[PDB]
DNA sequence: GAATTCGAGCTCGGTACCCGGGGAT
DNA sequence: TTCTTTTGATCCCCGGGTACCGAGCTCGAATTC
């Protein structure tokens, strides 16, 4: 079909619908789509691999779309919880030349007797940005630990309120994971019951420090169900990434100020 | 009794030769005028000041009134002499000294010597022309202080003495009292210059001569007694009589339906926009259609013996059928009346060049006067509980006005829709090459956006178009005429637009650069922006490019590469607003009081706030139509506590200091407010570029600290600031870095 | 119960009036 | 004791105010993999 083509028929689309994120940026290309947004001053990402579509096909340089088509609607609003009840399928077809591509989104709802009505009242058309640059995370973390809903809920409870009281994810020797602040402190065991988190490269102790306490708001909006907590410190500015293990892989990088010590 | 008059300057000109004859200075106590001032007077040829010294205030005021009686100046003037000078003096002479002024006019007694607070004054046989009121209706200024008016009209940077500095001076010897006397004389010399620039007596006497009222009723009593007297003359000739109704008589509400304001196709129009409009619209309707009281018939019997359409007009006004019989049945008093005024309007202009230099100046003030009577007729009929009203005539005038605006629009849309029909009417269009759509209109004007036609000869054919329309549609006294041609127009809103007339001047119509609210800072930068938009090419290109996208697409995309200088001005203004020299005369807002501060219902206005702050500190309380200058001072814990003391985030009506205070006490300005209002003025104007979306415009005008720390964190950039290969190779580095 | 739904309840701007008032046309 | 007139209407925009109201946005507890 048209040159770059991303199709979600049913039964792989059900995973993507199962996976704030409307006024976003959609950096499509090879290896998939990256959905980037800024909430509260932090950078939140949602990768969507090329294997993770019923058909993903790309020809040309990567393209980047604002999600708000005509500044209200959204190219991801299709994948919402209950926006279109009877939806089955979406195709994203891109057609143009490298400085100017446009992407069109058609919708397909189930009928009886195995067919689909195209809701041509609500198809979307966007134009490739025609100038953009994003700053995506890179490399791999220093040490990453997997958590759960109750675990992650309580560690987010431990963290601060405003700039007065900076928090710190130190990991001590032989399983002293700790997310404290002055007047609240929580701790886990790191294995390679109920405070025994699993992870890898657990020997890599530190004590990171954050000055900006928007982590709680940020990661509560996305309603993360517990996931990876990844630390990145071989940069002048350490950053911590958080990736829910629920239906989605929605991640959020938070910048830990340069005051890195163990 | 202790707040006394100290000096009275009194210049005595000759009204005919305009020659200053005497310069008198009444002075309580010694007064030695400085030599520099005496020599400036002798240098300019002016008489030498005759300083008269007194012991007591009563003697000084008695000698002033004695001169007023003996010399008996037929005309008196001054600046603000009806709100301060005469009320101050007369309050002294009646309250304190109990002098009867009934004989100090021209009659030896039993004459009127009274002030009213417009605030009038009626001395008998003495025509008081306060130049304050003459200048507020001949110049649009934010401040009408005599220094600002002197600079703006006379090009005379005067030095003002503030009343707070007069006690310190007066206490010293005669030499400082002489300094006060010099500032007094110079004020009156400036007012004499203003009077002889404007020559209000000549224009107002042309009006008094034509109306039938004396000159003092012309200066003071309003527009209705002129019309009533002119009508009364006509009526008494024709055999009519004007009933009294008002003799038994005494919220944005309206009496009848006004005029039509077509919907603008807002936006930046870089094509020619011919502006037709009717000359003397409503007077021409009154004359064309023979509208009057004496020609109206509410009932269809009075005309039951007359042909319809041939002997009488019949029009639905307010859902009431109204019959206005035509001339050759009865000449509508209002039509007859207007014929004379309209004839003089054009006649004088034609014979102005055919006159002496002095006679040309006479026809200047005189003709301008005959233009006031033309529009005065319409208001007379539609004033409710005014003298001799008829809202049937006034509503008929506006009804025909609305019909004509639409009739003209439909004629233009039907006849000249294709260029062949335009060429058939006007062969001179052949060298001017399309569409021709009215994109705006107002009570009489229509803005015809002529696409495909050159702006060069478009007014010369617009005259012929206008004659064509006026011949085809309207009755003889009515006349549409092409008055402008904009080579660029920014139709902002209904009564708002900017546009550069053809090969020429900028016309700014009600877009707050022409409004007396704002501070010179916001006006200066707003003007800078509109000059960029209109004159500076490569910003008119970018601005005309902004319409190729719907407004919300600019919230995502980078704005066209020309408009950058349009934000450089804003950026500079942001710098300039915070800079700590910030002379706060650039930041002085104003507002007119316009009614007693008790007659407001919304008493939470900034100028009322500052009015009461001025009356609280015993400073000079403004008058009902003064302008009340004020700054918006920064919200500070002290200001907060003071406002609650006189009683969060304070309102702008509670951060409403006046500039004299805010300099004396070094109160600092509210940078937040003044910049938000700078951007507000920019947004109000330039929302027309962005689909009239003030929201989108605001966002795009208010358009680091993330890119910094990312470049610090070893993220390379991929996009603008590198060659395309460098962005590709870094994109490779990222994709293999994540994978 | 542990997730899990949309369900029900908060608040938090947003927009639009709604309005008076300035001050144009 | 103290005043004691005069054109008309239309229109946008701002400041000060109110009042929904959808959007989020988490909690709280029936229905439940």
């Amino acid at each position: 079909g048209a040159p770059c083509q991303v199709v979600l028929q049913g039964a792989e689309l059900n995973g993507i619908l199962q996976a704030s994120l409307l006024d976003s940026l959609l950096v499509m290309g090879d290896r998939g789509i990256l959905i980037h947004n800024t909430i509260f001053g932090e950078q939140v990402f949602l990768p969507l691999e090329h294997s993770q579509f019923s058909r993903y096909r790309w020809r040309g340089p990567t393209a980047a779309f604002l999600s708000l088509v005509d500044q209200k609607r959204s190219l991801l609003s299709v994948f919402r919880a209950n926006q279109y009840p009877d939806l089955r399928r979406v195709e994203l077809a891109i057609t143009g030349q490298a400085p100017f591509r446009t992407l069109v989104q058609r919708i397909w709802t189930t009928t009886s007797d195995g067919e689909a009505v195209e809701l041509a009242s609500e198809t979307l058309m966007k134009r490739e940005l025609t100038s953009f640059v994003v700053l995506v995370p890179q490399g791999t973390p220093d040490v990453q630990l997997r958590l759960t809903r109750p675990q992650l809920t309580k560690v987010l409870n431990a963290t601060g309120a405003d700039s007065a009281t900076p928090t710190t994810f130190e990991l001590g020797v032989n399983g002293k994971f700790s997310v404290f602040t002055t007047s609240t402190c929580v701790t886990f065991a790191a294995r390679e019951n109920a405070k025994t988190v699993y992870g890898e490269n657990t020997h890599r102790t530190f004590s990171v420090v954050v000055d900006d306490c928007s982590m709680r708001a940020v990661l509560r909006r996305l309603q993360v169900g517990g996931g990876t907590l990844k630390f990145f410190l071989t940069t002048p500015v350490p950053s911590l990434c958080v990736t829910a293990t629920g239906p989605n892989a929605v991640s959020a990088v938070f910048l830990l100020k340069p005051q890195k010590i163990c | 009794p202790e707040d006394l008059v100290i000096q009275i300057s009194c210049l005595l000109y000759d009204l005919s030769t305009t020659a200053l004859e005497h310069v008198l200075l009444f002075s309580l106590g010694s007064c030695d005028l400085p030599e520099s001032h005496l020599n400036e007077l002798a240098a300019r040829g002016l008489p030498t000041p005759v300083v008269l010294e007194f012991d007591s205030e009563f003697e000084m005021l008695l000698a002033f009134m004695t001169l007023v009686k003996q010399y008996g100046p037929e005309f008196v003037t001054g600046y603000n002499i009806i709100n301060f000078d005469w009320p101050f003096l007369l309050a002294k002479l009646t309250d304190i000294y109990k002098v009867p002024l009934d004989g100090y006019g021209r009659m030896n007694g039993r004459g009127v010597f009274r002030v009213w607070d417009r605030s009038k004054i009626k001395v008998n046989g003495m025509v008081n022309i306060d130049m304050y009121g003459i200048i507020t209706d001949k110049i649009k200024l934010s401040s009408y202080k005599l220094n600002a008016v002197a600079e703006a009209v006379l090009k005379d940077k005067k030095k003002d003495l503030s009343y707070r500095d007069i006690p310190a001076y007066y206490a010293t010897g005669p030499a400082q009292r002489g300094v006060i006397g010099e500032y007094c004389i110079q004020d009156s010399l400036l007012v004499g210059q203003l009077f002889f620039k404007f020559l209000p007596h000549l224009e107002l006497s042309a009006v008094a001569r034509l109306a039938g009222i004396n000159i003092t009723r012309t200066i003071y009593d309003g527009q209705q007694i002129r019309v009533f007297t002119c009508l009364l003359r006509l009526a008494d000739q024709k055999g009519f009589i004007l009933p009294d109704t008002q003799g038994r008589f005494r919220g944005r509400h309206v009496g009848y339906q006004g005029a039509r304001v077509l919907d603008p196709t807002s936006g930046f129009h870089v094509n020619p926009v011919v502006v037709f409009d009717f000359a003397s619209l409503y007077p021409s309707i009154i004359q064309a259609h023979n509208l009057c009281f004496s020609t109206l018939s509410l009932r269809a019997d009075a005309v039951a013996h007359l042909e319809a359409g041939k002997d009488y007009l019949e029009i639905e006004v307010g859902g009431r059928r109204l019959f206005f019989v035509k001339a050759h049945v009865r000449e509508s008093l209002l039509s007859i009346l207007l014929r004379d005024w309209l004839a003089m309007r054009k006649q004088i202009r034609s014979r102005i060049p055919q006159s002496s230099p002095e006679e040309a100046v006479l026809l200047d003030k005189q003709q301008a006067a005959i233009k006031v009577v033309c529009n005065s007729v319409y208001g007379f009929t539609g004033v409710q509980h005014g003298l001799l009203p008829c809202l049937h005539v006034a509503a008929t005038v506006t009804t025909i006005g609305r019909e004509m605006l639409l009739a003209t629009r439909e004629y233009v849309h039907a006849r000249w829709a294709a260029f062949e029909q335009l060429l058939a009417d006007f062969p001179e269009a052949a060298d001017m090459r399309y569409s021709m759509r009215i994109i705006y209109g107002d009570t009489d004007s229509i803005f015809v956006l002529c696409r495909g036609l050159t702006a060069a000869g478009l007014t010369a054919m617009g005259d012929k178009m206008a004659s064509h329309i006026s011949r085809a549609l309207f009755l003889p006294p009515i006349k549409l005429e092409c008055e402008k041609t904009f080579t660029k127009l920014l139709l902002i809103a209904k009564k708002k637009y900017i546009g550069v007339i053809y090969g020429g001047k900028m016309l700014i119509k009600g877009v707050d650069l022409v409004r007396k609210n704002n501070c010179a800072f916001i006006n200066r930068t707003s003007r800078a922006l509109v000059d960029l938009l209109f004159y500076d090419d490569t910003v008119s290109g970018a601005a005309a490019a902004l319409a190729e996208r719907p407004a919300e697409e600019w919230l995502a995309r980078p704005l066209p590469e020309g408009l950058q200088a349009f934000g450089a001005v804003l950026v500079d203004a942001h710098r300039r607003i915070t800079d700590p020299e910030r002379d706060i005369q650039d930041f002085v807002l104003t507002a007119e009081l316009s009614r007693h501060p008790r007659a407001y219902t919304n008493k939470r206005l900034a100028h009322l706030t500052v009015y009461y702050k001025l009356m609280a500190r015993r400073a000079q309380v403004p008058s009902i139509k003064d302008r009340i200058p004020y700054v918006i001072v920064a919200q500070t814990r002290e200001v907060e506590e003071t406002v609650a003391r006189l009683a969060r985030k304070l309102l702008v009506s509670e951060l409403a200091e006046d500039p004299a205070y805010a300099i004396a006490h070094g109160v600092a300005l509210n940078t937040d407010y003044y910049f938000s209002h700078l951007l507000g003025a920019a947004c109000v104007t330039f929302k027309a570029l962005f689909g009239n979306n003030a929201k989108i415009t605001e966002s795009l005008l208010k358009r680091d600290d993330v890119a910094a720390r990312l470049r610090a964190a070893g993220f390379g950039a991929v996009g603008a600031g590198a060659t395309a290969e460098e962005t590709r190779r870094m994109l490779h580095r990222a994709f293999d870095t994540l994978a």
